[PDB]
């Protein structure tokens, strides 16, 4: 998982999958938006949050061998940590889940 | 809704203030000049940056174009390495080979060792190789050099038994705009010719593909003379480490007939005489009929006669100018593919797209089969009409430049 | 050390015969600033909540003591860039009006 | 009125034992960019007979079951420290130290029996040996990578000396602890090698490891001043401050010392029932 | 009773005991001269791989072999 809290705008830095990650979460009107940084260099900006759909959409960035992040439901900062969780998945698990998505 | 007008913007605020507060000033010295000017310097940013996020046009776009690709193509590319195996080294007695022992090939090898090894009483041991970069590179048939050594390991040995896995090379948006029009596949049982071409073009390490289809019987207007309803595919693949997936991709997208060279034509090299023999089908069907051929490889030669130009252009840049158009890394010109009609107008005109200011007095080009001596001094024309059996290639040494 | 754009008895931009928006210097800029500050109301300022005078909760509502009005008005007179201290606040409430008088001290 | 959180975790064989902030706990932590390992002195008061018996008896410093099936936890136990604040029930805890108990004492007599403990980071290596032969001729970065794999730590290396060939770098290293001394020795003083928490960090002196995580500091308990190496100040417990990270400094009494600095050394003074809850920072100019 | 280290109980009592401990540790790591043996050698460059012939003692009185040195003239 990824520990979270019920704040409208927030950011987290952690070491996941033998690399450093920095996830910034903020609310944009209705939907919730995130900005993903790995090892000090940006990856994607302003990606929307939906249940199941991974945050890293583009093919190259998400992994040659790294992992990804998925939400259990639609994002809502008033429910963070309270029935709402964010999960990081390693390369093998995410590859299997992606194949199962079809 | 593609372009923005900003000449009338300043008037808008210069009269908004006038009909808002009173009819006075709107001059340049007073305080109101400042407000009127800033409300326009920021209105222009509004008008420009509201449009620029619109286009979405497949061209003009950038970065966000990854999503216009992902609407149809599930993948663009990837970033892997040219990992090796089955290596061997010339060595002595009881030497302790270490990791990261760097072996450099003459064409920029810079190759580590993947796992440690210890020399045996025989004097020859096997070590693994991984490339220090993430692009597609090939190892030479013989051993070249060793950098990290214990003065007892004599030389690294390349053999025929070894394998070569070919990696991909990152991405280029100006190349995404090119292969987008080709990699678009379809959504029934996957049995159209365009579906075949788009599915095959997405396999890794495949530079170009050609597909043609009969519909009529006897002969077809495209090249090919044999079977009555054939399907001719002329894949240009650097390699198939999945030697069956290069065939399984063809099979899964294929319904009809599979001939070799349209079936009975000549002077095209196929993969073999007997069938390609795919491994298996998941629908309990042991049907193995897949046939494809590789192009008849050729050579290239380019010569040019250039004036001095306006700037101090080195004669080395013009050589790199043409290799990109040959490799198709420019935005707009596809590159050298099957039936690429090598022309002097298409090439020597495009060299001005990187080094303008020079006057091209003359340029004439020609080519011959690969691994053969250069043509005669009078053996150069403007065009080279190219058949669909093969493709041409250009190297750095084949280009000769005279500043006459 | 301050400045502002002159306004009339109704809070609009006031323009001379030349129409020039004038940058008023100190003192009368302070008077205009404090007049605008005391009339700003609480819960109107976005990006700065709890700023203003609580007329609808402290003066217009039925209230026991009436020191809250003095404190709120003194605070709103403060928070101006230039005000140093407040010399006198009276709070008359004679008749139906709510009479308020104030004298402030500035650096100049 | 926010309350302070100070938790000390102990890993007994059966499970974890956590001393919360409700008791009397005092801790001093010292961290720097050096080969010498970090230190933490702990003062714990009010331990009852059951907890004294449970904990103080496992700090043996002798060896039991010489057969030694496995290693690490079968020699010394591990202690982890996390400190933060709690406001309205909302927490901001952060870990500050990981180490193993080394030295035991008893400080105060009855009625209140208090003990003192000494912890060191990566002290498990002073017993573990080397079983993977170092490379003979190799660059600096591969030597660092081998050391990281041998100790068992995630590593980051970013130096201008990454393409220099060394001959026989570590052919005279007895145990796993001297690897760091070897790494620091070659290119002293420009290259600084230290182990923080569980990460090996090798870098140039004046480079910020994370260029985009600069913490702007504008509220100092200890007035900033020049210290003939850079700047030096003091603040309340800020979880953002780390070693080798950067800080942007804005002062009021001393506005001539504003700028960007790279953090060199830190000190922590955290107490649950006393005044000290601080962090002291020494900095060097950013390059 | 293996003690996990070459540490002594009277140490940490005074400053001089610690000073002597650090002095001994600094002296031991100083290397001058021991016998050794040849593992590999090429007559043409006067460089030979060398394996020292004296081991390391441990708290259990075991023997830990040293490391081979390469390209020693």
């Amino acid at each position: 998982k990824i520990p979270l809290t019920a704040v409208p705008n927030q950011a987290i830095s952690f070491n996941a999958g033998s690399s450093y990650w920095k996830i910034r979460l903020y609310q944009n009107m209705d939907m919730m938006n995130a900005d993903i940084s790995r090892d000090g260099v940006i990856v994607c900006h302003g990606v929307r949050c939906f249940g199941g759909i991974p945050l890293l959409q583009y093919s190259h960035q998400y992994r040659p061998d790294y992992g990804n992040f998925v939400f259990d439901r639609d994002a809502d900062w008033t429910l963070f940590g309270d029935g709402i969780n964010l999960f990081y998945l390693d390369g093998a698990e995410f590859a299997e889940y992606q194949a199962l998505a079809t | 809704v593609a372009d923005t007008a900003d000449v009338l913007s300043d008037v808008e605020a210069e009269f908004r203030a006038a009909l808002g507060a009173n009819i006075n000033l709107a001059a340049s010295t007073p305080q109101g000049s400042l407000v009127a000017a800033e409300a326009i310097a920021r209105s222009s940013v509004m008008r420009n940056e509201a449009r620029i996020a619109n286009t979405i046009n497949p061209n003009v776009s950038f970065g966000t174009f990854l999503d216009a690709i992902c609407a149809l193509m599930g993948i663009e590319r990837g970033s892997d390495l040219s990992t090796f195996g089955y290596g061997v080294q010339v060595t002595g007695r009881s030497q302790t080979r270490i990791s990261t022992g760097s072996r450099v090939q003459t064409p920029a090898g810079a190759i580590f060792t993947v796992m440690s090894d210890v020399t045996i009483p025989a004097g020859g041991v096997a070590t693994i190789d991984i490339k220090s970069q993430e692009y597609g590179n090939i190892p030479l048939p013989v051993g070249n050099l060793i950098i990290i050594d214990g003065t007892i390991g004599w030389s690294g040995a390349k053999v025929i038994a070894s394998t070569r896995v070919d990696p991909g090379s990152r991405q280029m948006s100006d190349a995404e705009l090119k292969n987008a029009r080709v990699n678009r596949l379809a959504i029934q049982g996957r049995n159209s010719t365009m579906a075949i071409k788009a599915y095959v073009s997405a396999v890794p390490n495949v530079t170009s593909v050609n597909v043609i289809e009969n519909n009529t019987g006897a002969v077809q207007v495209v090249n090919g003379v044999s079977f009555t309803l054939p399907y001719a595919v002329w894949v240009c693949v650097a390699g198939n480490p999945d030697k069956q997936a290069v065939a399984d991709a063809l099979w899964a997208a294929h319904n009809g007939g599979t001939p070799w060279d349209y079936g009975a034509t000549n002077n095209g090299v196929p993969v073999d005489g007997p069938n390609g023999v795919p491994v298996r089908d998941p629908a309990s069907g042991r049907k193995y009929v897949v046939k494809w051929t590789t192009p008849i490889m050729y050579d290239g030669y380019v010569n040019v006669t250039v004036q001095q130009g306006s700037s101090s252009v080195a004669p080395e840049a013009i050589q790199n100018a043409v290799v990109n158009y040959a490799q198709g890394k420019v935005e707009g010109e596809e590159g050298l593919v099957v039936g690429a009609s090598l022309s002097a107008f298409e090439v020597a005109g495009a060299i001005a797209r990187e080094i303008p200011g020079i006057y091209i007095k003359l340029c004439q080009v020609a080519c011959v089969a690969a691994g053969s001596p250069a043509p005669a001094p009078g053996d150069f024309t403007s065009e080279y009409v190219m058949s669909a059996f093969g493709q041409a290639t250009i190297s750095v040494g084949n280009v000769r430049v005279t500043f006459v | 050390s301050t400045s502002t754009i002159r306004t009339g008895t109704n809070n609009d931009i006031l323009l001379d015969d030349n129409g020039n928006m004038v940058i008023l210097r100190d003192v009368e800029a302070c008077a205009q600033d404090v007049r605008a500050a005391m009339l700003m109301r609480t819960g109107e300022n976005i990006f700065d909540v709890n700023s203003g005078v609580g007329y609808f909760e402290y003066i217009f509502s039925p209230q026991k003591s009436y020191d809250d009005a003095r404190k709120s008005i003194a605070d709103a007179i403060l928070s101006s860039p230039d005000v140093t201290g407040i010399e006198q606040l009276d709070i008359d409430i004679t008749g139906e009006v709510f009479g308020v008088d104030a004298k402030v001290i500035t650096i100049h | 009125m926010k309350k302070r959180i100070l938790r000390v975790t102990f890993n007994m064989p059966y499970g974890p034992e956590v001393i919360r902030e409700d008791l009397d706990v005092r801790v001093r932590i010292m961290k720097a960019a050096l080969r010498i390992q970090n230190r933490a002195t702990m003062e714990i008061f009010g331990l009852t007979t059951q907890l004294r018996e449970s904990l103080l008896s496992q700090f043996t410093a002798w060896k039991h079951r010489q057969r030694q099936v496995g290693r690490e936890d079968e020699l010394m136990i591990k202690v982890s420290v996390e400190a933060g604040y709690s406001d309205q029930g909302r927490e901001q805890v952060s870990r500050v130290f990981v180490g193993e108990v080394a030295i035991v004492d008893i400080i105060s007599p009855p009625p209140d029996i208090g003990i003192r403990i000494q912890c060191y980071t990566r002290q498990i290596d002073r017993t573990k040996t080397i079983r993977n032969m170092p490379p003979a001729n190799t660059t600096f970065v591969k030597f660092v990578e081998w050391g990281a794999n041998e100790m068992g730590l995630n590593f980051i290396c970013d130096t201008s000396y990454n393409d220099q060939v060394l001959k026989n770098p570590g052919r005279s290293i007895t145990v796993a602890s001297a690897i760091l001394a070897s790494i620091q020795d070659m290119y002293m003083p420009d290259v600084a090698a230290f182990v923080d928490d569980d990460i090996l960090i090798v870098k140039d002196r004046d480079k910020v490891i994370r260029p985009d995580e600069v913490t702007n500091v504008n509220s100092f308990v200890g007035i900033p001043s020049w210290s003939e190496w850079g700047v030096e100040f003091q603040c309340l417990f800020e979880p953002s401050i780390r070693v080798a990270g950067g800080v942007a400094v804005e002062s009021l009494m001393n506005p001539s010392v504003n700028g960007n600095y790279v953090i060199t050394a830190l000190e922590y003074d955290l107490a649950s029932r006393d005044r000290p809850f601080y962090i002291k920072v020494m900095g060097s100019p950013a390059a | 009773n293996i003690s996990l280290t070459s540490a002594k109980a009277p140490d940490r009592t005074r400053l001089i005991a610690a000073l002597d401990a650090r002095s001994r540790r600094d002296a031991l790591d100083f290397e001058v001269m021991i016998p050794a043996q040849v593992v590999q050698y090429d007559r043409a460059e006067n460089i030979a791989t060398i394996q020292p012939l004296i081991t390391w003692v441990d708290t259990e009185h075991n023997a830990v072999q040293r490391h081979q040195l390469v390209d020693i003239p």
